[PDB]
């Protein structure tokens, strides 16, 4: 098992996880937040080499990726009109997760 | 790149074990195979820790003084996420290949469009590319990717990563931000502020002291996430208040998350090459893994001339060989396939 | 209907009830049914008595099984406000009920409301010390699974080690209790066998013997949790104070009334 | 108000650690 | 610890910087030992009232 | 004799041997005890021939028992000098014995000498992947247990979750080679009853069935325990080679005998 720095913050304080409208949707907090330009260069000049490498050492170090048994869905509810996901304004899309 | 990565310590591995069958002619495959084994973990350990962690959080860990049985290495349920948004902020739309020459090459598209750089998004789980085909066409990967300077660490992802980031389930591509952030619910992480409270960090108390150079400028980000969160500052979750903390830097929560786990993981591991203790290495090779550095494993593997690779190549710095064409971005590259 | 998942998002069923109670229950009433239907072809005017007569034996049977299974012989319950999980300081108010039966015992919990502290309090634990089940590890298991602190303390009060002596002598009462009860139940069966046979007499002897199996039960448990030292069980402010519960008066009256028909058979038989 | 605001430390030395629940407890 | 241990040890602990979740606290094995001893080396043949 | 402790404190005896093989040993060797003893009760010079059948029917019995239940399915062994424990840089001399059978796989290693690193080195453990057992949970234990680096890379060489797929196809064979050995052992329990009675036709044939099933055994074991990719066993400086083991070819001459005794009798009865 992983540590934990703070005790785990779920809604039941068991094993259901905080969500909406608790908080907010994770595909609108996403584009919320990182929606911008590309192009921005690294204010260190750190290079992609570093960030791979550091890629490479996370997947040495933890990997929590891979899915559970019993098989348990957290869906992200696109929000109606998302422009890569939802481009027909359809109001259902859902990423599973 | 990170198929790069691993395929670069797989050669080193296979050099060291050329070499200690050289150095010694009467070892078996299993003595061979464990002592590369052991010099390439001892270089690895030496590379993340005083050589990537230092470049890529302007922070350095303490020195080592020894072994520390009663301390906990085991990885935090914050670090995961630290880490991996720290890491996904700088991730480039695109990737150069370069020559040993300082040469960038063009890039031959799946369409057989030739590009100057490698899509981001067109080669998750590349099984074959056409313009990566042989072990040259790796280390052309390497030195470009050495060559090219990261995006900048904010709160901005690319599209590659926010939009199209491979889609595990009935979906080709998926947002990799807003799995982030459910992955954190669902390994049910703290807030921000509870975070910063539990790593003795000072508590913030209004959304525009997250980062203060954030707010000065005219990025409304800040108070368009408050109103996200009905400007609750208490349910800031610790992905986004870290995403939005970055700035030239890891945010004080991330970097501080990040160096403790790397100190427990340091100090809590027997098999650490400086644990005099182990016997895994003597003090002169200690030394020798000391020295060495990313620049001399690709040197080693590449069959490369030193000169033409900085001697820190994960920070790139005016002066050192073959500077990029350009900043990378959307721009000329082609464009991400349709989920 | 696919595309999505899970296929059934719903909120999984929970059962109601006790489920070996409900397999008595089920039996017996299915057992009920089909003498029901039948009850027409029973031939004269002796089905009413026929009818009293199944009824009757069905419940002794039913009630006897229900009761080597319940676990409502030592029953108790408070309303108090307590410590409810480990790294909080918030307290909850809840119904703490503590259910001793024959082969373990079963801690309640129950929130009042339910919904405190964004959390569902409705525990109902089992901690059992049957022949070949080890309570100490059951206790290790529930702490280490962290069930609430008013259930971790009351099963602590019945582990071997704890300083109470309630473990040994409710885990004696309930074995020898539940060793009479199947005795009385085995008795139950070869009455019902025998009452068919021509031979009466016989039968209501062995209904007499249920009867007084069932007494005995009774009187052991009585006596084996009546030489306890008295064990303090103090919840927040509050003091948890256990009776004989519903399976103990149960038992009293299916007990009585199995005598006393075995009793009034014999008295008929001598009178006719 | 409740007179006892925090969380009272148990007697067996269980739940101390955060995710070490056996460290420092009776029997470990 | 701050007052039995630095008169019976002359030693004392380093100041307080905080609590440590990460740092096993259990007993070892060899503690035991070491403090029955250099408790019971001077134990008195005899008490005074 | 008192007054010290323990009051026998010599070495506690470890059974010589497989317990399952052992048990059926001695039921068979019972039984020939007392068919021996009652040999001079079977009248006429048909004993000789009578003594012959019992014991061939008691040996088949046996064999198919003892083959059912044996590890003997698979078997390799290497001597190699291998890491022994942990927190020690120590190497040990040993033999590291597979022993793979139908139920689990029973890893060996044998110190050669026993006495090394003042340790006994005779491990003999067993994994078993059979239905309703958990083979991940049984080496999660071993793990926990600190059984030495041999047994333990050669019982994770047979998790479900291990890169060579040693463990899927084993078990399936293992689960249909005991299916198959089950009918012929049912088949010769009828076969044994039905001789004794007037029909030996039906016998015969039962016989035949037998020896049929023990060879279907044998061929489904080894189509699906050949089908698996190549998983390289490399212990120290050596490799780990399995055959077909004395199991396998005590169930190929079980069955081949009792093949040619139900032809035999059948082709005796025809013609006679
Ligand atoms: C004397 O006591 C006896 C023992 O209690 C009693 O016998 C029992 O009778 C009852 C019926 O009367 C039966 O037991 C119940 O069975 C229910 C169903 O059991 C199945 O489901 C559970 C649930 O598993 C899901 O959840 C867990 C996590 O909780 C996950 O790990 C699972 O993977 C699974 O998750 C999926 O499903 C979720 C459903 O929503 C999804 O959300 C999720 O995404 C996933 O898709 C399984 O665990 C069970 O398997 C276990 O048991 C089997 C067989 O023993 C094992 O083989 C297996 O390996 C497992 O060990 C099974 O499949 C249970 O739900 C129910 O459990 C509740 O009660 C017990 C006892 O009080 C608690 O210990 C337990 O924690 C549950 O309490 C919580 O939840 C309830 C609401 O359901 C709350 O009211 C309660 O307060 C508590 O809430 C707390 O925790 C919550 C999180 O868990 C949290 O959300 C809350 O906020 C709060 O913090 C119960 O066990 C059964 O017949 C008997 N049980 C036996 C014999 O063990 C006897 O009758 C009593 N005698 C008398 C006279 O009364
Ligand atoms: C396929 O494999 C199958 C599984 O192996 C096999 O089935 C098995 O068959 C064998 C017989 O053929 C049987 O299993 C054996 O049983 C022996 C006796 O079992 C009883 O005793 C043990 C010993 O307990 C004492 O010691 C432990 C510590 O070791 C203490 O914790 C105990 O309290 C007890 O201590 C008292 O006694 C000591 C005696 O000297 C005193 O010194 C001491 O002061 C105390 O007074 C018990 O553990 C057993 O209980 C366990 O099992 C039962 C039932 O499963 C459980 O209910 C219970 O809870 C326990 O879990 C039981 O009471 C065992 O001795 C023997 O164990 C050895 O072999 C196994 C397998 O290899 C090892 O795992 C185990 O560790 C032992 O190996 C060590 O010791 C031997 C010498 O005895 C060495 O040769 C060996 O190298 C190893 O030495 C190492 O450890 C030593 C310390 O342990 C150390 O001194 C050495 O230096 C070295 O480091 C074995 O289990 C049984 O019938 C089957 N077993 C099953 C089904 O589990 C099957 O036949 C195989 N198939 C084929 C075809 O071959
Ligand atoms: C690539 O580099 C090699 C030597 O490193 C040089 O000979 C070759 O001309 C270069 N290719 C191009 C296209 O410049
Ligand atoms: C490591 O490098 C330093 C200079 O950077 C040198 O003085 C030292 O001898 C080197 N150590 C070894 C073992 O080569
Ligand atoms: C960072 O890299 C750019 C080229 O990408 C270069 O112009 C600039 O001088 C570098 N900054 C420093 C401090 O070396
Ligand atoms: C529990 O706390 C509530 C709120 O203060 C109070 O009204 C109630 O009387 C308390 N219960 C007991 C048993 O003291
Ligand atoms: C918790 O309970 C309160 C009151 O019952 C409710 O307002 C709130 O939505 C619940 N959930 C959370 C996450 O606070
Ligand atoms: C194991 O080591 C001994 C001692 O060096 C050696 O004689 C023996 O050949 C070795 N065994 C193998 C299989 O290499
Ligand atoms: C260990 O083995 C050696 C040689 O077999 C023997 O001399 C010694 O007495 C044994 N015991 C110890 C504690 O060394
Ligand atoms: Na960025």
């Amino acid at each position: 098992r992983l540590q934990r720095l703070v005790p785990a913050s779920y809604a039941d304080g068991v094993y259901q996880p905080l969500g909406e409208p608790h908080l907010p949707n994770p595909r609108d907090l996403s584009n919320t937040i990182s929606r911008g330009p590309a192009g921005l260069a690294s204010l260190r000049n750190r290079t992609v080499l570093g960030v791979f490498f550091g890629y490479h050492v996370l997947s040495d170090l933890v990997s929590v990726e891979t899915p559970g048994c019993p098989a348990e869905f957290l869906n992200i509810r696109i929000p109606p009109g998302d422009p890569m996901f939802d481009p027909d304004q359809r109001g259902d899309v859902v990423l599973p997760f | 790149f990170l198929q790069a990565l691993g395929l670069l310590w797989f050669r080193y591995h296979n050099l060291w074990a050329q070499r200690l069958a050289r150095q010694h002619p009467d070892w078996e495959d299993e003595e061979l195979f464990q002592h590369a084994r052991k010099r390439v973990i001892a270089t690895y350990q030496n590379i993340a820790v005083y050589e990537w962690l230092p470049s890529f959080l302007q922070k350095t860990l303490p020195e080592y003084t020894g072994y520390r049985p009663f301390l906990d290495p085991s990885i935090s349920s914050e670090f995961v996420a630290a880490s991996e948004q720290f890491l996904s902020t700088m991730v480039p739309p695109g990737v150069y290949m370069r020559n040993a020459s300082c040469h960038f090459q063009g890039v031959i598209n799946r369409n057989s469009s030739v590009s100057r750089a490698l899509r981001v998004c067109n080669s998750y789980w590349s099984r074959e590319h056409p313009s990566l085909q042989s072990a040259e066409d790796v280390d052309a990967l390497l030195l470009g990717m050495a060559s090219q300077i990261a995006e900048r660490e904010d709160h901005v992802l690319v599209e590659d990563v926010r939009d199209f980031w491979p889609g595990p389930l009935k979906f080709s591509r998926t947002d990799h931000l807003a799995s982030c952030l459910q992955r954190g619910r669902d390994l049910g992480l703290p807030s921000y502020t509870k975070a910063r409270a539990a790593l003795g960090l000072s508590p913030i108390t209004r959304w525009q002291d997250i980062n203060p150079a954030l707010s000065r400028s005219n990025d409304t980000v800040l108070e368009a996430t408050a109103a996200l969160y009905n400007q609750d500052l208490s349910w800031l979750e610790l992905l986004p208040g870290g995403l939005l903390e970055s700035h030239r830097d890891p945010g004080p929560l991330f970097s501080t998350i990040v160096l403790e786990q790397f100190v427990r993981l340091r100090d809590g591991d027997r098999y650490w090459f400086e644990n005099t203790r182990n016997g895994l290495f003597s003090k002169k090779e200690i030394e020798e893994i000391r020295n060495t550095t990313l620049q001399d494993v690709l040197v080693a593997v590449i069959n490369i001339d030193p000169s033409a690779l900085q001697p820190n190549v994960f920070v790139w710095h005016k002066g050192d060989p073959c500077p990029q064409p350009r900043q990378l971005s959307t721009e000329g590259l082609p464009a991400c396939a349709p989920s | 209907l696919g595309h999505t998942f899970p296929f059934y998002a719903g909120p999984k069923p929970t059962f109601p009830m006790d489920t070996t109670l409900a397999s008595i229950i089920m039996i017996f009433l299915t057992a009920l049914a089909t003498f029901i239907v039948i009850l027409p072809g029973i031939r004269g005017k002796t089905r009413l008595f026929w009818l009293l007569r199944v009824v009757t034996s069905l419940f002794i049977g039913a009630a006897i099984l229900a009761v080597n299974f319940s676990s409502e012989w030592s029953v108790g319950q408070v309303s108090t406000n307590t410590s409810y999980k480990a790294f909080s300081s918030e307290w909850i108010s809840a119904d703490i009920g503590l259910q001793v039966g024959l082969g373990g015992v079963n801690i309640t919990l129950t929130g009042t409301p339910v919904q405190q502290l964004n959390e569902t309090i409705n525990y109902n634990e089992e901690f059992t010390w049957r022949l070949g089940e080890n309570y100490a590890e059951e206790y290790a298991k529930a702490l280490e699974k962290g069930l609430p602190d008013p259930v971790l303390y009351l099963a602590e009060k019945f582990t071997p080690r704890s300083p109470c002596g309630l473990y040994r002598q409710y885990r004696l009462a309930g074995h020898y209790t539940s060793a009479m009860l199947w005795v009385a139940f085995l008795c139950w069966l070869l009455a019902n066998v025998m009452l068919s046979m021509p031979v009466l007499v016989y039968g209501g002897y062995m209904l007499l013997a249920t009867g007084i199996f069932q007494l005995l039960a009774l009187l052991f448990f009585s006596m084996a949790t009546s030489l306890t030292s008295p064990c303090p069980l103090h919840l927040g402010a509050s003091v948890l104070h256990t009776h004989h519960g519903p399976a103990f008066w149960i038992t009293l009256t299916t007990g009585l009334l199995c005598v006393l028909l075995g009793l009034a058979m014999a008295v008929a038989h001598r009178m006719q | 108000q409740n007179p006892i605001s925090w969380e009272v430390q148990r007697f067996d030395g269980w739940y101390n650690n955060l995710m070490e629940h056996r460290w420092g407890s009776k029997g470990s």
